[PDB]
């Protein structure tokens, strides 16, 4: 497919990781009683692991020579769910963190003692602000617009 | 509104924290560690206590009178510690998520109430119907105190709050009583009774 | 009761009630959802 | 008293009371600055209206062809349906009938009172009227633009946003049509619900 890797539903070298890893836990598991709790546990990681590579399979991920998952970040529509999509996630987190943190900031500047709100946290205010940042890019594109976003001549 | 200095106290002898001078229905001078020591945190925790000691006295009667009557060759009602795995007409999640949405209104309301008395006395529809409470935790009205007991002189306002207050808390140790029991023994809190009631002396904590 | 709010608003109690709940949070999440490179949901 | 969505909280002195559909409701602070309020009303007239047209255009069509006067495809199939127009044709069309009509509503919430006359016929202007309510040929049966006309506009068009978000994510989850969703619903509502949906 792309990049030359194969599909990891289509690849031999990714059924026999699957294959030996349980084989590998059953192997464990042949030392103790089945009704034991070691033996339970046991069962549950193999349960896990034929969760875990049925679901790389089913989701499309590429393969390489080596059996293992290869991510796709170019781009390719096929593969969003690699990188692009969590990657949305991430900067609408991260932006979140941070416009919050710079609200937080703004507020408590004018103070008459700015470092005491920042080595002890007005609770009150912050979770006043907190949720500001689901809109987050709302606000901080009309900021950028509106000329609050930066401060000038610095 | 009325200060008590020498009223009977927890802890006889001891001197009450200053910021319990007798005023509050239910003041006995207990609050070792000064959980009420702010005005703020004194005003909302009793706003709690008073919540949850309703809470807790319709608790009392939901364990203990059905528990008692099925008891007897009355009811067939189930114990009340598995209630909530039965069947009832639908799943008990869209029963818990009506709970959420109709208590989610009169707690907000309440809520409201508590940040900013009085805000929240009018029918958002029939404006003319209100409420007559002035104090907060106490909204009166034709639907919370249709037979105006609540309304009435100070003095007597504070026996009966007082009243309501002392019955609360014993509400609150019996529910939980009923749960510990039930976790430690095996049956029913009636049957703790009897069982109890039997010999004393031996058929107690300790006799597990 | 003032005063002790304030020493639980302090940066490090703060920060280990923050980070605690975060880790809990994220913990399950890798409990109900675990292994996954990839947003499946799409 | 201008009406609150949370009875006991105050409003944000930022909105007046003079806007249309005002009950206090910026949590966020988002329309604390006035150029941000005005541009989010024009905004939320925007949506609103689209909002009531197209919840209109999916939930009609769906009972009208389920009574079976008519025979409509669903709002979500109507896309794959057969047309007289290659799609990407159809696509093309609305680009650029849209191009030219938004950027003139838009000199008109710059530059108020800008693009009022037709740039072909220099006769047959608009009256000057308030951003976002343009009169004229737009207003052909010259109904009164007061208050409570405009608060209608605004409540049916909040009505009508809520109520496309809930046929996305309604159809998302239950690959049906709205109206099919009232159907279901209504036939055993304690057992049909978003709870035994998932
Ligand atoms: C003050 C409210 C309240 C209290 C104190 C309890 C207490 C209890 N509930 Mg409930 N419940 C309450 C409300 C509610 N329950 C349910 C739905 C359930 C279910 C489905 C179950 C319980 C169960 C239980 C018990 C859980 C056993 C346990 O935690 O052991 C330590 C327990 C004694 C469980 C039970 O029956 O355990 C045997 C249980 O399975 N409750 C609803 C939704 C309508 C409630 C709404 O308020
Ligand atoms: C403005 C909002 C708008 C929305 C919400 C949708 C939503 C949709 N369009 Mg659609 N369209 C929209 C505008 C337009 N479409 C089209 C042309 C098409 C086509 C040609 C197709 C869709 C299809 C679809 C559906 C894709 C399947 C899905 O989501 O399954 C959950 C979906 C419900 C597909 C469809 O009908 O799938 C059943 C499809 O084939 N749309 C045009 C003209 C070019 C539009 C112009 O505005
Ligand atoms: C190294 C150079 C390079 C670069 C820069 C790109 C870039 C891109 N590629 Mg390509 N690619 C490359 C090399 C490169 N590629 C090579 C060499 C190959 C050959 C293997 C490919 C093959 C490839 C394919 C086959 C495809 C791509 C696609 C894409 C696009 C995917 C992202 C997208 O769709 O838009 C972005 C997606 C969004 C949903 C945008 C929303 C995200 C927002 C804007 C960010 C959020 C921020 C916050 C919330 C708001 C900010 C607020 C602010 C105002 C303050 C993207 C622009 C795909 C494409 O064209 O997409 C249509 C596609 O089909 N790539
Ligand atoms: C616009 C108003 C509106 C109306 C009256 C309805 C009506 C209905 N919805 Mg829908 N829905 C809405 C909005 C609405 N919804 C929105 C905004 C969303 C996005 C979250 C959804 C997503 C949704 C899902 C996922 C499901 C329903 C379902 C249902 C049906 C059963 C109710 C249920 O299961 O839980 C209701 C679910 C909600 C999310 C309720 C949110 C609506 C908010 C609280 C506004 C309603 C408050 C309003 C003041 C009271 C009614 C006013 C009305 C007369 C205008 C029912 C006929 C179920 C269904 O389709 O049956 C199979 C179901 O699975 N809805
Ligand atoms: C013995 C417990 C007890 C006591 C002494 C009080 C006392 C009082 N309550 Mg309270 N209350 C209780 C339990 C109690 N309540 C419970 C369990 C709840 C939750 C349902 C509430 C919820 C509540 C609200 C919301 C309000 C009051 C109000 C009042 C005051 C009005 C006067 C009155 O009617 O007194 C009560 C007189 C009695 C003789 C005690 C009641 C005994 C009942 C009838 C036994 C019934 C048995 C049961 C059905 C089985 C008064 C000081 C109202 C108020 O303050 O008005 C301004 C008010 O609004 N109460
Ligand atoms: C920048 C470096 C980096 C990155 C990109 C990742 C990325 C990832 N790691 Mg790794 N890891 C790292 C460093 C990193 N890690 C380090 C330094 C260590 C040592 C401490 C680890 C140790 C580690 C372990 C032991 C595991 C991972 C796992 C994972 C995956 C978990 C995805 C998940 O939690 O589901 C999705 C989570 C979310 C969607 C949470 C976001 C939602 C928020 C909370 C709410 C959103 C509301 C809207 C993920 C792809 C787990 C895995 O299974 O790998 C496949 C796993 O087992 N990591
Ligand atoms: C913009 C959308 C919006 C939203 C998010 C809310 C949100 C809320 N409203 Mg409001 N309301 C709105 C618009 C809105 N309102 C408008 C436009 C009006 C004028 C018609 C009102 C007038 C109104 C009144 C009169 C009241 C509320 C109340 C409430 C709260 C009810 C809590 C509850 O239902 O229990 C739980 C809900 C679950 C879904 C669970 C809630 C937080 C009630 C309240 O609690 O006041 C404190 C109250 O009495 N609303
Ligand atoms: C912006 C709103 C909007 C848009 C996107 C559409 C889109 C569409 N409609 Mg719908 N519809 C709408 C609102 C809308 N409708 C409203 C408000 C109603 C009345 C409540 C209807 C009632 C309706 C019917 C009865 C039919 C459509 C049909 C169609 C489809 C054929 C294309 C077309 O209309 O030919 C060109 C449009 C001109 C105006 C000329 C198309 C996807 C037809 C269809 O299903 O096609 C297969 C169909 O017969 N619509
Ligand atoms: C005990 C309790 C609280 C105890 C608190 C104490 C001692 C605190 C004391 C102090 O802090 C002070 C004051 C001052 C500090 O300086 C010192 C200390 C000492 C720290 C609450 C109980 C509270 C108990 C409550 C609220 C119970 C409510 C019951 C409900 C709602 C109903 C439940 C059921 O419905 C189910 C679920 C199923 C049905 O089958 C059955 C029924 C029972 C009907
Ligand atoms: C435009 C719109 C929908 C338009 C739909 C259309 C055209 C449908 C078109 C078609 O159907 C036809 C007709 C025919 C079909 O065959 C095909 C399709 C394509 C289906 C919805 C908007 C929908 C818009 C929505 C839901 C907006 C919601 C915003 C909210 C709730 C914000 C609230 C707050 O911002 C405040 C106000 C204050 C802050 O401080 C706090 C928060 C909470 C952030």
């Amino acid at each position: 497919d792309i990049a030359g890797l194969t599909p990891c539903k289509d690849s031999k070298q990714f059924a026999k990781r699957e294959k030996q890893s349980i084989k590998k836990l059953e192997s464990s598991l042949k030392l103790y009683a089945p009704d034991s709790a070691p033996a339970l546990a046991i069962n549950a990681t193999i349960e896990k692991t034929k969760r875990r590579f049925d679901n790389y399979g089913k989701q499309g991920l590429l393969c390489g020579a080596d059996g293992l998952p290869h991510l796709i970040v170019s781009g390719d529509q096929r593969h969003w769910g690699e990188f692009i999509t969590p990657g949305i996630l991430f900067l609408y987190i991260a932006g979140w963190i941070g416009w919050v943190g710079r609200s937080y900031l703004i507020a408590i500047r004018d103070d008459k003692k700015p470092t005491q709100k920042e080595i002890i946290i007005d609770v009150p205010l912050a979770t006043r602000l907190v949720f500001r940042g689901f809109s987050w890019p709302i606000a901080a594109y009309r900021e950028l617009l509106n000329g609050e976003l930066v401060a000038k001549d610095v | 509104t009325v200060a008590e200095p020498d009223r009977p106290l927890w802890f006889p002898g001891s001197t009450p924290p200053p910021w319990l001078d007798g005023s509050l229905p239910g003041d006995f001078g207990f609050d070792p560690l000064g959980l009420g020591s702010d005005p703020e945190s004194l005003r909302w925790n009793v706003q709690a206590e008073l919540v949850h000691s309703r809470w807790a006295m319709l608790g009392a009667a939901g364990i203990f009178i059905p528990e008692f009557l099925t008891k007897l060759g009355i009811l067939n009602t189930p114990s009340w510690y598995t209630a909530g795995e039965q069947e009832y007409f639908t799943d008990t999640t869209t029963l818990f998520i009506v709970e959420l949405v109709f208590i989610g209104w009169a707690e907000g309301r309440r809520w409201a109430d508590i940040l900013n008395p009085g805000c929240v006395n009018t029918d958002p529809i029939f404006p003319n119907n209100k409420l007559t409470g002035t104090d907060v935790g106490y909204p009166g009205g034709l639907w919370f105190d249709p037979l105006g007991w609540g309304s009435a002189s100070p003095q007597k306002l504070k026996e009966l709050r007082t009243k309501e207050i002392k019955n609360g808390r014993l509400a609150m140790l019996a529910v939980m009583g009923a749960w510990f029991q039930h976790i430690y023994t095996g049956t029913g809190p009636i049957d703790n009774l009897f069982a109890h009631l039997a010999d004393p002396g031996h058929a107690t904590i300790f006799a597990a | 009761m003032r005063d002790l709010k304030t020493y639980l608003s302090v940066a490090p109690v703060a920060s280990t009630l923050w980070f605690a709940a975060l880790a809990g949070l994220l913990i399950e999440i890798n409990r109900f959802f675990p292994d996954a490179l990839t947003f499946p949901f799409f | 008293k201008k009406g609150e969505w949370l009875p006991g909280l105050a409003s944000p002195g930022y909105l007046t009371g003079s806007l249309p559909g005002d009950n206090g409701f910026d949590p966020l602070g988002l329309a604390e600055d006035p150029e941000n309020l005005k541009w989010f009303v024009q905004a939320e007239l925007v949506n609103g209206r689209w909002a009531m047209l197209g919840v209109a255009g999916m939930l009609l069509p769906e009972v009208f062809t389920s009574i079976g006067i008519i025979n409509v495809p669903k709002w979500y199939d109507a896309g794959k349906e057969e047309y007289f127009a290659s799609s990407s044709t159809l696509f093309v069309i609305e680009f650029i009938l849209f191009h030219y009509v938004e950027i003139r509503r838009w000199q008109d919430i710059k530059n108020p009172g800008s693009v009022n006359q037709d740039p072909i016929f220099k006769q047959y202007s608009l009256p000057a009227g308030e951003v976002g309510y343009p009169g004229g040929i737009f207003n052909p049966l010259n109904f009164a633009p007061t208050l409570e006309a405009k608060e209608k506009e605004i409540a049916n068009g909040r009505l009508a946003m809520l109520a496309f978000l809930g046929f996305i994510i309604q159809h998302n989850v239950t690959g049906k049509g709205p109206f099919d969703n009232l159907l279901q619903h209504i036939s055993d509502p304690w057992h049909n619900t978003i709870v035994q949906t998932l």
